[PDB]
């Protein structure tokens, strides 16, 4: 998920500008929920994930908010000691402590009822892997005890009018979650909230700790040592679930890396290239992000140096030229179905190459595996999220970069060949591989683009509505599941603010008993194809104004 | 009236509900969710809670038992009962919404029981506090807020260990799984601020 958030300094006919887009897949129907509310202390217009009580996307006319998942390390996992001879119990602080348990049935339609047992410790629950006779893990999460609290946090910040009031929400919010703040008068902020914890000296939290209790961690982190910025120099606030601040460690995911490849560049490069952007082009940055090639920038330049020295006529060298006239923004042929430039595919085959020559060579087997994802791989119905660049990919750029990377090269990824070498053997296989499929001209080479789909099932995989209620958009887009945008002082409104969304497929997902749709069920499903939008109303003028039906219910609690 | 909750939705069918105190608010929120999304939000509870394989069958018993183990219900029923009574309106108001309209729909299924309810074979029912919690819960938190691999890191480190040998496996592992890499870019400049804890890296809790 990203988000942009341009200050008055770089705000061109407004004082601030905040484009977001959480990205968790596309579901049908719409994986946020519009709505408004009015009252009880709350004045808010925006959408949300689930229709949770409180707005993950939205503004209340004074400051807006929204979110991106921060991928901190907010869980470590400890390893229990058991007893053979004391079952349920595990030994801690010198003691052998009875573990809690409960009885869970998994009622099964048409099939046999299913009972057992969940265990949980002091450290957490207990995993169902890796176990043995003497040993258990537990998998703790510094957020365990304030699950509420973070639901609440996200309700009550909603009425927050400036930064102090809205910060003392995100104290209280324990995810690991990046919040951002916006308000009418230009202000801009950034927190990246959640419980962190305070662990021992010499605690590798990349890696388990005994549950015994000399591990323990001592509590947590104050929200002093989370990462945050108001208003900060640079007039711009942005991530991709790139790292939050300097020396801020990452999610332990092995899979998961915070170096020198990050995708958020795409978009500090935009903001960047203009002094003053506008709404309309900080929209826009949501359209370029999500058609750019995220790898093009990354190994372009080794591309080049290993084929610098090579004659017009070597496929090596024409592959790289190709790849030096592009721009790396994928667009769809009038087909529908393919991409204008080869490029991706290029980049993809050739990836795919260096990996398993360099990191996956280094690393024994199974673990080989995690680090030889290009980060193209899909599926006919395309991409379940977002593309990012691979693990490996991030680790391969830090051994491309020789000396430049501030990453030890304990071992060397090209085993003593020249890098070049490498990177030729690579546009060699590409070179063979493409041109047997597509020819050996590259100029009417015409590779399979990604397409998108807005699945039945919801992230869980389990059917959130019928299968049929699938719906497909030809050019995939890396972009969020929803996009909103706030926009507070335009000069052109006669409205402090303005703000924009859009909730596809539509607002309703209701499907009559005789099957007729509703007329909200997808109207807004090519407005988020072509990169459109809707407004968000907030005063009681704007939604009486934009009515289209009016209910009142009169209940007593 | 303190008792009355409007509703009005706009030209995209979005509701905006204005009511006076809290619980009457988040009725009214939860009434239009009721009435947009119920098989949705009804199957997200049960995805939430591990219940899918009551209506769903066999396929999903894997996934209800990985559901249920990945949580403490009673964890979370305690933070619900310790809430103040303003809070706890909101969770409160947002279930007896959805209750006003599952009550209307279970009366008048005719007309008002979404299609999917009958394709895939049962009925709606009432929602309590928790359920609305747990919908939060069960995916901000137990989904996008719970990820580690320390298990699959250490399977790892120990397989470098083993193959370049203890000195040059840890700096192997860390430079596939580095702590941290000062040329990642940051959401927040240098300029600003940087991060005051070093941690270990060494995996010195062995
Ligand atoms: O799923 C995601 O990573 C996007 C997201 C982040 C934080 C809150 C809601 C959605
Ligand atoms: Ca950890």
């Amino acid at each position: 998920s990203n988000m942009w958030v341009i200050g008055k300094s770089k705000a061109q006919d407004a004082k601030a500008i905040m484009v977001n887009g959480p990205q968790a897949g596309w579901y049908a129907p719409a994986y946020t929920y519009g709505i408004g509310l009015h009252g009880a202390g709350y004045d808010v217009t925006g959408n949300t994930p689930f229709a949770y009580p409180g707005l993950v996307f939205g503004h209340n006319g004074v400051i807006s908010w929204g979110s991106t998942a921060g991928f901190g390390d907010d869980v470590d996992i400890f390893a229990e000691r058991l007893s053979a001879e004391k079952p349920g119990y595990y030994l801690h602080n010198g003691k052998w402590v009875k573990m809690l348990s409960r009885e869970e049935t998994i009622t099964v339609k048409n099939g046999q009822a299913e009972t057992f047992t969940v265990w949980r410790t002091v450290h957490g629950n207990i995993l169902q892997t890796d176990q043995t006779t003497q040993t258990a893990y537990a998998k703790s999460r510094a957020w365990d005890g304030k699950e509420l609290a973070s639901l609440l946090a996200w309700t009550h910040q909603m009425k927050a009018k400036n930064w102090q009031e809205w910060t003392q929400q995100a104290a209280k919010q324990a995810l690991t979650i990046n919040w951002y703040y916006a308000d009418v008068n230009g202000n801009i902020g950034y927190v990246h909230t959640g419980a962190y914890p305070d662990r021992q000296s010499g605690h590798d939290p990349r890696l388990p700790v005994p549950g015994t209790g000399k591990w323990d961690w001592k509590g947590l982190l104050p929200f002093e040592m989370n990462p945050k910025v108001y208003n900060p120099q640079s007039g711009y606030i942005a991530n991709w679930n790139n790292s939050p601040q300097k020396d801020y460690p990452a999610s332990d995911l092995f899979a998961f890396l915070w170096g020198g490849a990050d995708r958020v560049t795409e978009i500090d490069r935009l903001l960047e290239q203009k002094p003053r952007l506008t709404a309309d082009q900080a929209w826009d940055v949501i359209r370029q992000t999500s058609r750019q090639d995220l790898n093009l920038r990354l190994f372009l330049p080794t591309l080049q140096a290993a084929t610098s020295g090579l004659t017009q006529s070597d496929p090596r060298r024409q592959l790289v030229e190709t790849l030096t006239r592009w721009d790396g923004i994928n667009l769809l042929n009038d087909d529908g179905k393919t991409w204008q430039q080869p490029g991706s595919a290029i980049l993809n085959v050739w990836l795919t190459s260096m990996l398993k020559r360099t990191v996956v060579a280094a690393v024994p087997m199974p673990f080989d595996k995690w680090y030889s994802a290009s980060g193209y791989e899909t599926t006919q119905d395309g991409p379940t999220g977002s593309l990012n660049i691979s693990v490996g990919a991030k680790i391969l750029y830090e051994a491309v970069q020789g000396d430049k990377s501030p990453i030890p090269q304990a071992v060397d990824l090209f085993a003593g060949k020249p890098q070049q070498e490498v990177v030729l053997a690579a546009l060699e296989d590409t070179w063979e591989t493409l041109s047997k499929r597509y020819g050996n001209n590259v100029s009417n080479w015409k590779t399979p683009a990604m397409a998108l789909t807005f699945r039945a099932n919801n992230f869980f995989g389990v059917p959130q509505a019928a299968a049929e209620e699938t719906r497909h958009q030809a050019e995939y887009q890396n972009r969020g599941t929803e996009n909103d945008m706030i926009v507070f002082s335009p000069t052109t409104s006669d409205r402090p603010v303005l703000a924009w969304d859009v909730v596809a497929p539509g607002q309703s997902g209701f499907i009559a008993p005789d099957g007729t749709v509703d007329k909200h069920y997808e109207d807004q499903l090519k407005m988020y194809e072509n990169f459109g939008r809707k407004s968000l109303w907030l005063t009681k003028q704007d939604v009486e104004a934009h009515k289209e039906s009016q209910e009142v219910l009169h209940v007593q609690r | 009236s303190s008792s009355e909750i409007k509703i009005v939705r706009d030209e995209y069918g979005m509701p905006h509900i204005y009511a006076n105190d809290t619980w009457h608010l988040f009725y009214g929120y939860g009434y239009v969710v009721a009435q947009d999304r119920l098989f949705q939000m009804e199957m997200a509870r049960r995805s939430t809670q591990g219940t899918v394989a009551e209506v769903l069958g066999k396929d999903f018993v894997k996934f209800d038992k990985d559901i249920r183990r990945n949580y403490w219900p009673d964890a979370i029923r305690a933070q619900i009962a310790a809430l103040s009574p303003e809070d706890m309106s909101i969770l409160q108001g947002y279930a007896d919404g959805m209750n006003a309209w599952i009550d209307k729909v279970n009366t008048n299924p005719e007309t008002l029981l979404p299609k999917q309810f009958n394709t895939f074979g049962f009925t709606p029912k009432r929602w309590e506090p928790f359920d609305v919690a747990m919908i939060f819960v069960g995916t901000m938190a137990n989904r996008f807020s719970d990820s580690t691999s320390e298990i699959d890191n250490l399977a790892l480190l120990t397989a470098l260990k083993d193959k370049y040998g203890v000195s040059q496996g840890m700096a192997v592992f860390n430079q596939l799984k580095w702590l941290v890499n000062p040329s990642a870019p940051t959401t927040i400049a240098v300029q600003e601020s940087n991060y005051p804890l070093k941690f270990n890296q060494q995996n010195s809790q062995t």
